[PDB]
C-alpha cells in the first residue's frame, strides 16, 4: 500500500505548450496514452515514434525502447470485487464499475493507472461522471487481450 | 477509355473494403499485451508473424 | 463485357458482404 | 382494390408477428442489469446498440 | 396473380412459423 | 446483520390513494417494482418516467436517474444453501425455495429485497402460501442476467 | 368395409408407439424432484408446461 | 390403394423405428 | 448425528391387513414409495392419491399436499466416499455400493432412508444381499434429476 | 457347388471379421471395473446389457 | 452372378474396412 | 501405513507343480491376475472359473463369487506426485514412472499390488528393469475404466 | 533451496577443442542441448549417439541410455508469478519473461536449466538481451508437450 | 524417355512434399517428454507406434 | 497422355496444398 510511489517510474507528463493536461502511462511492454490528451510527452526518446492507433477506444498504444523495458510496471488481467487503489486515494469495484469519492479526480487527471494489491496496472481512468455523493469512472480495461472502455452516462473527459 | 478507368475505380473500392475489414477486425489484439488468436492467423494476413 | 462487368461486379457486393458483417460484431463486442 | 387492401392487411400481419417474436425472444434481457448475448445481437436487431 | 399472392403468401406461414417455434422455447423455460 | 439499515435508501412507498400497498426498489440501476401494486411512487423526479414493461414475470422494470446512482443497493447471482435475511426477520434457501416462519409477513409488504451477509441483494419478495408451520415465498430471482419468477403451488399476492 | 376397419387398427398402433415411446423416454424426470431439459421439452410434447 | 397402404404402411415402420431406437438407449442408462 | 430422530416427521407406515411391510417416505416434495410393498398407507389424506407410476425402477412416485409441504426432509445429489447414517446403524460408501454390517437389516425395512450429516437424504434402502461378514445394499439413489436403481448379484426384498 | 461353397467361406469371412472388431474396441472396458460409455452401447451390440 | 459376388463381395471390403481403422486406433492408445 | 497387513486378506499363492511363482490379486470385484504367471491359484471356490482374457495387456480377469465380495480390497483411480507403498518398502510416483530402491524386487513376485494411503489399492507390480541405482516397474495401471499397461525399456518380467 | 546442488548430476560440458562453451543437460528421460552450441560432449557412451534436430526451436534433443535413466532431473509443466531459481542467483516470473540481475550470465553459460522450488526442472537458459538495470532471457520451455522457446528483442547467445 | 523421365521427377517432387509436411507438423511432439495426441495417429503415420 | 498428366499433374497441386496449409499454421504457434 506503500507501493503507490512506483507510479513516478512508469509516468511522464505531457504538455501542449507548457502546461500539463495528462500522463502517459507505460503498462507492460506498450506505451498507453488517452487519445484526446494532446501535446508532446517529456521524452526525447519516447517523442520521436509513430504509434498513432485507434479511436474507438480512445487510446494510442506504441512500443516502448528496447533500453527502457525494465522501468515498466506489471499488468494483470482478473479483478475480484474488493479494494483497489490509484494516487488521489482509494477505489473499489462493483459490478464492473470503479467508483471514487467524489471530487478527489480534477479535470486533468488522465493517465492515471489503478493498482491492485502487488503494484499490478489494472485499468486506466480517464474519464467521471457526477452521480452525487459518489462518482464512478469512465475506464479502459482490458478482460484477457481484448481491451474494452467502460463509460456511463453522462461523462466527461478529464 | 472510361470503361478502362471504371475498372480501377472499381478494383480498388473492393481492395479497400478489404483493408479496412482486415484493420476492425484486429486492431484491439495489437493495443494490449497479447496474442493473435492463430485461427484468425490463417484467414487474416495478420501483420504479428509472430511478433507483438 | 458483361463477364467482364460481372465479376469485379460480383467481387464488389461480396466485399460489402464482409463490411457489414464485420461492423456488426465488432460494434456490439 | 380489394386485392389492394388485402395486401396490407396482409403484409402488416406478417410484420406484426415479427415484432413480437423480437419482443418475446429478448425481454428478460431488458430487466435484468445484464448483457445482450452478441449472437442474438447478430440475428435480432436489438436495441442495445451496446447500451442497457 | 398467383406469383403474387404465392410470395406473401408464403411469407406469411413463414411468420407463423417463427412464432411457434419461440413460444415453444421461451414459455418452457 | 445490522446493515438491513440500508433498505431505506433504497426504497420507496408506493400508495393508490394515500394507504401503502407495496414498495418499488432500486436494484443495480434499475427501478423494479411488482407489476400487480398499483399507484404513483412517491417520488417526483422517480414519477414522470416511461418504465412499463413485461408482465409474464410480473415486473416494472426502469432506468434510476443519473443523479441517483450511487443511492442503489448492490446486486449478486450467486446463491447457496445458507442463512439469508429481510426486513421481517431471517430466512434460508434450501432446494431453490425460500422459507420464512408463517406469519411474518402481511398482504402489502411486496417489493422487500432479501440480502445475503454483505448487503448484497438477492431476489425480490412478492408472494407466499401456507403450507402450515413455515411457509414457502413467490419470488423473482435471476440466475445470470435473466430473471426467472418462482411460485409454489396456489399463493397469493400479498 | 374390412380396408376401411384395417386403417383404424393399424392408425392406432401407430399412435400406440409414440404414446409408450414418450412415456419411457421421460418416466425418470417425473419420478426425481428436478428439471425437464428443455430441448426435450421442444421435441417431446411434455406434460411440465413448467410445472412438477 | 398403394397410395392409402404406403403412407400409413410407412408410417408404422417409422414408429417402430423410434422405439427401437429408444429401447436400444434406456435401458442401457 | 443427532438428527435421526426428524425421519419420524417423514415416513409412514404401510400396512395390508393389519401388518407393516414397509415404509413410505416423504423426500423432498414427492411421496416416494417402493413399489413392491403393498397396503395402504396409514393416513387418510395421503390415501386418496392417484399416483401409480413405472417399474423399471421399483418406485411408485406421488405429490404430495400443499398442507403438508413443510413437513418434509431435505434432499441432494452428491456424494464423496465418507460415512453415512441410518435408522439401523452406520454405513459408508465405497465405489458406488453402500455397505452395512450383516443382520442389521430385516425382512420389513424397506423405505428408510439414508441421511448424509445434515440431515439430507441421498437414497432409498429396498433390498439386500449377504456377502458374508458385511452385506450390500440394493438402493434408488438419484445422481442429477434421474433416479437409477442399483442392485448387486443375488439380491432379495426386505 | 463350388461357388455353392465359395459363398460359405466368403460370408463367414465376414462375419469373422465383425466378432473380432467387436471384441478388441471393448476388451478394456470389461477388464476394469468400470461402466460401457453408452454410445458403443447403441453402436456395437455390447454383452453389458447393463451387467458388468 | 455379378450381383451375387458384388454383394457380398462388397461386404468383405467394407469388413476389412472397419479392422483396418480399428487397429489403426487401438493399438496407438 | 500399518494398512499393508490386509493384503493378506486380498491375495492367493499360485503355484504350477508346488513352487510359488506369483499372485492373483482381489481388486474391486474382479480378479486380477497376471496373464504370464502360471499354475493353479491355492483356492478350490476360485479355480473352477473361466476366466481367460486378453493378453496385449497381460492380465486375465475374473468375477469374484458371491459370498467373497467382502474380503476385496477398495480401488481408485486418481494419483497425485507423492510417495506410495507396497509390501516390500515405499515407492514414488515422479512422471508417470513408479521407481523402488534397487534389489527390493525378486523373480517370482510378481502380483504385489501398490497402496496409496488409505489401503486404496492403484496398480499391479509385473515387471522392473534395471537404471542403476534405482530401479523402474512396468506395471498395470488405470486412468479410469481403461486399463492401460506402462513399460520402460528393456524390462524382464518378475 | 540447497537443491541447486544436485545440477552436476544431470549436467555435462561440452568443448569444441579444449574450452568450455556450453552445457547438454539432461532433463527427464532425453538429452537436451543448444543447437547452436557445437563441439563434443565430455561423456564417450553419450558421445556415440544420432540426434540431430530440428533448428527452429535451436535444440538438439537425444535418447538418453538405459543405465542413465537415474541420473536425471525431474520435469513439469505449470508456473505460477513467483521466484524461480538457478545457479547464478534467483530469478522471477512476470508476465512470460524470466528476468535476471544484470551481469549474472556471461556468454558461455548456456544450458543451464531453471528449477523452481522442489528441484523441478521448469526451462532452458541459452540467451539474453540487456534492458539496462535488468535483462532478460531467451529460453526455451515447454507449455505442455509442445517446446515453444521465447525470444525478446535483440537478444544473443550465450 | 524424357516423358519416362520427367514422370520420376514429378513423383518424387509430391512424395518429398508430404515428408516434409510430415516433418514439420511433429517435430515438437519427439522433442518434449511427452504423447502424441492419438488423432493426428490416425492421420499422419508417425514413428512413436506408441513410443517414445 | 493428358490423363497421365493430369492425374499426377493434380497430385502435384495438392501436395502444395498441404505445405502452404501447414507451414501457414505451424508458423505462427
Amino acid at each position: 500500500r506503500m507501493c503507490m510511489k512506483i507510479e513516478n517510474d512508469c509516468i511522464f507528463e505531457v504538455k501542449l505548450d507548457g502546461k500539463v493536461t495528462g500522463y502517459a502511462c507505460l503498462v507492460g511492454d506498450k506505451v498507453m496514452k488517452p487519445a484526446h490528451v494532446k501535446g508532446v510527452i517529456d521524452n526525447p526518446d519516447l517523442a520521436k515514434l509513430t504509434y498513432k492507433k485507434s479511436s474507438k477506444y480512445d487510446l494510442e498504444c506504441a512500443q516502448i525502447p528496447v533500453h527502457m523495458k525494465s522501468d515498466a510496471s506489471k499488468y494483470t488481467h482478473e479483478k475480484p470485487e474488493g479494494h483497489y487503489n490509484w494516487h488521489h486515494g482509494a477505489v473499489q469495484y462493483s459490478g464492473g464499475r470503479f467508483t471514487i469519492p467524489t471530487g478527489a479526480g480534477k479535470p486533468g487527471d488522465s493517465g492515471r493507472p489503478i493498482f491492485d494489491n502487488k503494484g499490478r496496472v489494472v485499468a486506466i481512468v480517464l474519464g467521471g461522471a457526477n452521480e452525487g455523493a459518489r462518482t464512478a469512472l469512465s475506464v479502459v480495461t482490458w478482460t484477457k487481450d481484448m481491451v474494452t472502455r467502460y463509460t456511463p452516462e453522462g461523462t466527461e473527459e478529464w | 477509355s472510361a470503361a478502362g478507368l471504371a475498372v480501377v475505380l472499381s478494383l480498388l473500392a473492393s481492395c479497400y473494403m478489404f483493408a479496412t475489414a482486415r484493420r476492425k477486425c484486429l486492431t484491439p489484439y495489437a493495443l494490449t499485451p497479447g496474442a493473435v488468436v492463430p485461427v484468425t492467423l490463417g484467414v487474416l494476413c495478420c501483420a504479428p508473424r509472430a511478433h507483438a | 463485357v458483361q463477364r467482364v462487368a460481372g465479376g469485379l461486379g460480383g467481387l464488389t457486393l461480396a466485399a460489402v458482404a464482409v463490411l457489414i458483417l464485420v461492423t456488426c460484431v465488432t460494434m456490439r463486442r
